[PDB]
């Protein structure tokens, strides 16, 4: 379960 | 299939009601669940009701029209034209950020046109719709994130959704049906 990060 | 990603206007929000508390993978997709779903819930009732009961409006469309069935040949022609350049002009001459939101109002737009709900789409039912999710979105993250920092962590989880979705009646009405 790794956590969200913005994104291109 | 799949529907729209708004993971990145929950992000916003989150960063607005909680800017230090982080979110998980998972918990980030149940938030996208619910904005997709009460966008289908809104804009299916919305549409139920424009179907239902249809006003009659003018538009540019029955202007034009009725220009070319008044008029004779080269003036029509004309005419149309000065229209035409008149309503461009009015067009090509910041929505969100007119409204201050950070949902996309004109991804809502385009989406309430793509799903077939109407034949035509108002202006402020994209910027009243995003205003919704937004604000909706932003209970949740608040209530989820009060739930992460009480029991003491860094970032929102599955659980955390649970638990503020659960304890709050109103949320828990809105979410369980």
């Amino acid at each position: 379960d790794p956590s969200w990060h913005p994104s291109d | 299939s799949r529907k729209e990603s708004y993971s990145i206007y929950v992000y916003k929000v989150l960063k607005q009601v909680h800017p230090d508390t982080g979110i998980s993978s998972k918990a980030m997709g149940i938030m996208n669940s619910f904005v997709n779903d009460i966008f289908e819930r809104i804009a299916g009732e919305a549409s139920r009701l424009a179907h239902y009961n249809k006003r009659s409006t003018i538009t540019s469309r029955e202007i034009q029209t009725a220009v070319r069935l008044l008029l004779p040949g080269e003036l029509a022609k004309h005419a149309v034209s000065e229209g035409t350049k008149a309503v461009t002009k009015y067009t090509s001459a910041t929505r969100s950020s007119r409204a201050g939101l950070q949902f996309p109002v004109g991804r809502v737009h385009r989406l309430l046109r793509k799903g077939n709900y109407s034949e035509r789409v108002g202006a402020g039912a994209p910027v009243y719709l995003a205003a919704v999710l937004e604000y909706l979105t932003a209970e949740i993250l608040e209530l989820a994130g009060n739930a992460a920092r009480d029991n003491k962590k860094t970032r929102i989880i599955p659980r955390h959704l649970q638990l503020a979705i659960r304890n709050d009646e109103e949320l828990n009405k809105l979410l369980g049906r």
